[PDB]
């Protein structure tokens, strides 16, 4: 789910970058990864909202390494999904294993046994897909996919779509 | 055609006012139907308000009550209908002077360049360099010194 | 006591927001040509594009609802001032429009070629009938014409070099 | 030709004669045009010159504060037929009548009659005044669109565009000198 | 501060309206004071991010159909954003396919509709996301609409909402 | 002429310096004038408030240069009010502003000479 | 920027190819729809500025 949050994050800066504009590197630095970062404490970074004003306060040097240690304070847009929540999607992969369906900037797997049971694979089919009495799963197709568990480490984040509840499958 | 800046000037204002025109005609009647929509709800009409207007009326001073349905009668279907007609007339002759305006604007603007381009193929041979410029719009530019001779 | 009842629900707030949505782009038409210098032609045509969309939107929304809008006629209130304000009311219902627009209607009406005045009614509605068979002729014409037609590597880089660097030749 | 509703109705002349208050509203009303020569109303004038159910409050409140309206509409329920009553008053100046035809008890309204300053108005319904609006709007942004027209020019050399009508160191010299 | 392992707590279930300790409502901003939690809808998303990265691409310079959208929005991902933007143009574009409104005026106009709601800001994001039919599809696909929001304005506000999306 | 008299009195309470001695008080102005350099008039709307800008004509030849009117003309009335005595103060900044750009034009020769 | 001009040509032809017929085609007298005479102006502004 989209949300809009005020992060921290220390950067450390490499002494070389110590230059007379040494705010505009700290800036990039603090762009090249942010924005598309994964954290799971915030879900997926987005974009660095508020550019122009950062909160860039005194860094602290490191006693023996020699870098500047900036805690930067932000304002970004981040995708933090969460169980029991309902979001859509394409597909963009497919196997007998199942599904992963693309939400957002995530891509979340929806297993074999997470199917009603007249969804069955179908290999032969280019590109594979799952096929029904009523329709059909294939890649590059538009699904509602409730979203009932999701595991996050320290820079990964990865979730078990469903489709069985009624008024979810493909839009 | 030529056309002068004081021409430009009387076009610029006049199309000025009647969309002054646009404008107040469409937020009187969208001030309209939030003073109406007032009176039932409160809520979501009074964002929409002109603070000029609170300050003189007050709000929910509208009422609305039903008359009956009522069968529209043909006398003004054929009247609309024939209206119609002529209002998709007179569009269609409209059309037809723009579109024919417009191709004699084109088909000049082709004439001369094609002129240009038979210019350009009798002027210039294979063995010369040429490569676009800007100064922002784009010029041909030959490359005529002896730096790369 | 009084009571709002006779007001419409979802056709009013609708095209309140519609036509909220088409002053709003009127606005931005209005601040973005009331500079001297006018801005590139393209922005402009998609903000004319977008309010003809909006407005196209608007009648949609009114046509739709065309019944039950006939049919609930407005009058103001006693918390109204009718005494110092009535000239704020009057051009509030007003729905007689302005000169312009309806003496180009009625040029509009003697331009069509046939009228009521001289004409019997019946005479009208098959020439309306003639006229409605002559538009299904034509597009069935412009159907017909439109569906008439349709609408690398030579060797292995690194081999070579272990060849001229250590004596092995390419394996094929 | 106007037609009944885009027209304001007064009889200043009536007046200056009688003068309108909360009672002369009905005889004021029937010197309009909006008043229906073959109503129900018009015969029990005729006639009569010669608590209660099946009614809304606002027009209780009207019979409980005025008499003449009480036995007008008790004068009207023997009846049957299109009829004239008062919904609601705010003296010293402001009316309203509605048409509301009356059978057996089932009764409908119909179009509203709204009076401001002593002056008659037919109470217009929202459609064609927001149809009017739209009149006014389209029309203007025609002429807008029309009169901006003729100064676009396009070329193929560039895009599509208007047509064209037919000392930078000197703040380093300002900058310098101080 | 107390030094508590405090290790025991529910999971974060959107539909129990659990989303974390560092999802509350009320959130601290830099400035000092709580501030209500911001959820955006996808196409509340979309015109914040964009509105974004066109500020962005006017202080880098000082220093409508979906196909022509798309191109428009990629352009300016390639003119404002550097490296690692996979992620943002997924998103951009996972935003463009499923856009519910376009412009800023209904979007604007669609929260100021939801405000008087007065619903949590996660669910009234979540029907502004979810492009729902009927009152029981909404209130099975959101179980946080569950004893919330009568079924009636449930029901006006959806098919509103329905005549609200263009395109 | 009355506003002739009135920035002529208005001299009468202040001292004229050397360089600026040579003034024609004509059209409704007074001409401060140095030879050669430039010619500078000015007025005034009554006695108790200092002067304003009006014109300012270069008499070197490089004439008709391009000036920057209303920053010369802001800064002008800036030093007008502000400095105890106004002339000497917007002698010494007028003389300093022509020679830089005597100077510039001087500098502009010299490259040009390469 | 070769690609682009084939789905340039295909675009601006596929509509070419379906902009006047249906331009004939909305000039449809009925009592799609027009109730009213605000669908009489907007058809008829919308075609000379639209189309």
């Amino acid at each position: 789910m989209f949300f809009i949050k005020d992060l921290s994050l220390n950067i450390t800066l490499h002494p070389s970058f110590f230059g007379p504009r040494m705010k505009q590197y700290l800036k990039t630095k603090l762009l090249e990864e942010v924005e598309g970062s994964c954290t799971g404490k915030f879900g997926y970074i987005l974009c660095v909202l508020d550019y122009d004003n950062i909160d860039i306060q005194r860094g602290r040097i490191l006693p023996t390494d020699g870098s500047a240690e900036f805690n930067v304070k932000y304002r970004a847009v981040v995708f933090k999904p969460f169980k029991g929540e309902v979001v859509d999607g394409t597909v963009v992969s497919c196997s007998q294993h199942g599904f992963e369906v693309q939400v957002g900037p995530m891509k979340v797997f929806v297993t074999k046994h997470l199917m009603p049971q007249d969804l069955t694979f179908n290999a032969g089919s280019n590109p594979p897909s799952y096929q029904s009495s009523e329709d059909v799963i294939t890649i590059k197709s538009r699904i509602r996919v409730k979203i009932e568990g999701c595991i996050s480490q320290v820079s990964s984040i990865h979730a078990i779509g469903s489709i069985k509840e009624d008024y979810l499958g493909a839009i | 055609t030529v056309m002068t800046q004081e021409q430009f000037v009387k076009r610029r204002r006049d199309m000025l006012e009647h969309i002054n025109l646009a404008m107040n005609e469409s937020s009187l009647a969208l001030e309209f139907v939030s003073l109406l929509l007032s009176s039932v709800k409160e809520s979501t009409g009074m964002s929409s308000m002109s603070p000029f207007l609170r300050k003189v009326v007050k709000p929910s001073s509208l009422n609305s009550d039903k008359i009956p349905y009522v069968a529209p009668t043909k006398k003004e279907y054929i009247e609309l209908d024939i209206l119609n007609k002529g209002w998709k007339l007179q569009s269609l002759n409209e059309s037809k002077d723009l579109l024919r305006a417009s191709f004699n604007k084109l088909s000049s603007i082709l004439q001369n360049e094609h002129d240009y381009w038979n210019k350009i193929m009798q002027s210039i041979s294979n063995k010369d360099v040429i490569f676009k410029i800007r100064d922002g719009q784009k010029l041909l530019a030959i490359k005529y010194g002896y730096e790369d001779s | 006591s009084f009571d709002f009842n006779g007001v419409p629900g979802q056709a009013l707030d609708a095209v309140r927001m519609r036509l909220a949505q088409l002053t709003h782009s009127l606005r931005r038409i209005r601040d973005e040509m009331s500079k001297a210098e006018l801005p590139q032609w393209y922005t402009l045509q998609s903000q004319l594009n977008v309010t003809l969309s909006q407005l196209v939107s608007v009648t949609s929304t009114l046509q739709h609802f065309q019944e039950t809008l006939d049919s609930t006629v407005v009058y103001p209130l006693p918390k109204f001032p009718t005494t110092s304000h009535e000239s704020l009311v009057t051009t509030l219902l007003r729905k007689k429009n302005i000169p312009e627009v309806d003496e180009w209607m009625k040029y509009v009406r003697e331009t069509s070629g046939v009228t009521t005045a001289l004409l019997k009614d019946e005479e009208i509605e098959k020439l309306l009938q003639q006229d409605r068979e002559i538009t299904n002729w034509a597009r069935t014409t412009f159907r017909n014409e439109y569906g008439k037609h349709d609408f690398s590597k030579p060797f292995n880089v690194d081999d070579v070099l272990k060849f001229t660097f250590t004596g092995e030749k390419p394996i094929i | 030709v106007t037609p009944l509703d885009e027209l304001q109705w007064k009889s200043p002349e009536w007046i200056q004669v009688f003068g309108l208050r909360t009672e002369n509203v009905l005889d004021y009303f029937a010197e309009s045009p909006f008043f229906d020569k073959t109503s129900n109303n018009q015969v029990i004038k005729m006639q009569r010159q010669f608590e209660f159910a099946y009614v809304d409050p606002a027009r209780r409140q009207i019979l409980f504060k005025y008499p003449m309206y009480m036995q007008l509409e008790e004068e009207l329920m023997k009846l049957d037929g299109t009829e004239y009553v008062l919904s609601s008053v705010r003296e010293p100046d402001f009316w309203v009548i509605r048409k509301q035809r009356r059978t057996n008890p089932e009764i409908i309204p119909l179009q509203d009659y709204y009076i401001i300053g002593a002056n008659i108005y037919q109470s217009p319904t929202i459609f064609k005044i927001v149809q009017s609006r739209l009149m006014s709007t389209s029309y203007h942004l025609n002429s807008t669109l029309e009169s901006l027209y003729d100064l676009i020019e396009f070329q193929p050399s560039q895009g599509v565009h208007y047509k064209v009508p037919t000392t930078e160191m000197l703040d380093k010299l300002m900058v310098t000198s101080i | 501060r107390r030094r508590r392992l405090k290790k025991v707590e529910e999971e974060e279930n959107a539909a129990t309206l659990q989303l974390g300790q560092e999802f509350q409502l009320k959130q601290i901003n830099h400035q000092g004071e709580e501030e209500e939690l911001i959820a955006l809808n996808l196409s509340e998303a979309r015109l914040v991010i964009k509105e974004a990265l066109v500020e962005r691409r006017r202080a880098f310079k000082r220093s409508e159909t979906r196909e022509k959208e798309l191109e428009s929005i990629d352009v300016l991902l390639e003119q404002t954003t550097g490296g690692n933007n996979k992620d943002l143009k997924n998103t951009m574009q996972y935003l463009t396919n499923f856009s519910r409104f376009r412009d800023q005026e209904t979007v604007g106009a669609v929260i100021q509709l939801l405000k008087s709601t007065g619903l949590h800001p996660f669910e009234v994001a979540q029907l502004g996301s979810l492009a729902c039919d009927t009152a029981d599809e909404a209130k099975t696909l959101i179980p946080s609409l569950n004893n919330k929001i009568s079924d009636d304005e449930l029901e006006r506000i959806l098919k509103e909402l329905s005549n609200l999306e263009t395109l | 002429k009355d506003l002739n008299l009135t920035v002529s009195i208005k001299i009468a309470l202040m001292n004229i310096p050397k360089p600026l001695n040579s003034y024609h008080i004509k059209n409704g102005r007074i001409y401060f004038t140095v030879p050669n350099e430039f010619e500078i008039q000015l007025s005034t709307v009554n006695r108790q408030s200092p002067l304003f800008f009006v014109d300012l004509k270069l008499l070197f030849n490089t004439n008709n240069l391009p000036l920057n009117k209303p920053r010369l003309e802001k800064l002008i009335n800036e030093i007008l009010l502000k400095s105890n005595d106004p002339l000497l103060s917007l002698y010494n900044f007028l003389h300093k502003y022509v020679l830089t750009l005597q100077l510039y034009m001087v500098h502009r020769e010299f490259l040009k000479l390469a | 920027s070769n690609q682009a001009l084939y789905e340039k040509l295909e675009q601006t032809r596929t509509i070419l190819s379906v902009k006047l017929a249906e331009l004939i085609n909305m000039t449809t007298i009925a009592d799609a729809q027009e109730n009213s005479e605000l669908a009489v102006a907007t058809t008829s502004v919308m075609m000379v500025n639209n189309q």
